[PDB]
């Protein structure tokens, strides 16, 4: 719950689709922090992202949203071939329940 | 040997527009342009508020302007939320970084 301007979030929701994982990580990194639950279905799109850091980044945000939408990709996420990202869905998975 | 540059780089505000140039770049290489933070040994937070992705020319330049925070919710590598960055105390840069890991050395910034 923080009062952040909506043309912000649409801004970090369109940088999801961006070329640079960095711009993607970032956005997704970012979204956590405002916490709106309009993040939520772009960010769960994020967890099948092509890089190991944004999927992540995307699972700490879902966790930090709190919305149990995300319940089912984050379990999803917990069969990831990568470490980082099935650390990430454990733990937000955790700050759900 | 690339080179980066933060104009101006001391007597920060907390808003101030810099310009963070980059020379000796490889041509058509992504460079993403960030406030980085050393936090702990080992530890970089960055700040994903205000970054952008600038590409090199044909030279080995590239240029933006970089919105410096005094104070940011600094975040690492694989999206953890590390907590507040303070850059009066904390040591402070922007940098520019490809996709491998390489690029010229962070410039540091003061406030």
């Amino acid at each position: 719950h923080h009062h952040t301007d909506p043309e912000k979030v649409e801004m970090y929701i369109k940088n999801l689709q961006d070329d640079s994982y960095f711009v993607r990580r970032a956005a997704a990194a970012a979204l956590g922090k405002i916490g709106d639950e309009r993040a939520v279905e772009p960010l769960i799109k994020a967890l099948k992202d092509e890089d190991r850091f944004v999927r992540s980044s995307a699972a700490y945000a879902l966790g930090e949203i709190g919305d149990e939408r995300a319940v089912e990709p984050l379990i999803k996420a917990l069969k990831d071939e990568d470490w980082f990202v099935r650390r990430a869905a454990a733990v937000a998975l955790g700050e759900i329940g | 040997a690339p080179t980066a540059t933060v104009t101006p780089s001391s007597g920060l505000s907390d808003g101030t527009v810099v310009k963070v140039a980059g020379a000796g770049l490889q041509a058509g290489t992504a460079y993403w342009v960030a406030q980085w933070a050393r936090v702990d040994t080992g530890v970089w937070a960055y700040n994903p508020a205000d970054n952008s992705s600038v590409t090199a020319d044909a030279n080995g330049s590239a240029s933006t302007s970089l919105t410096v925070r005094r104070s940011f919710e600094g975040f690492l590598f694989d999206g953890t939320r590390w907590g507040t960055v303070d850059c009066t105390t904390a040591a402070c840069q922007v940098g520019l970084s490809d996709a491998a890991g390489n690029g010229p050395e962070g410039v540091a910034i003061s406030f």
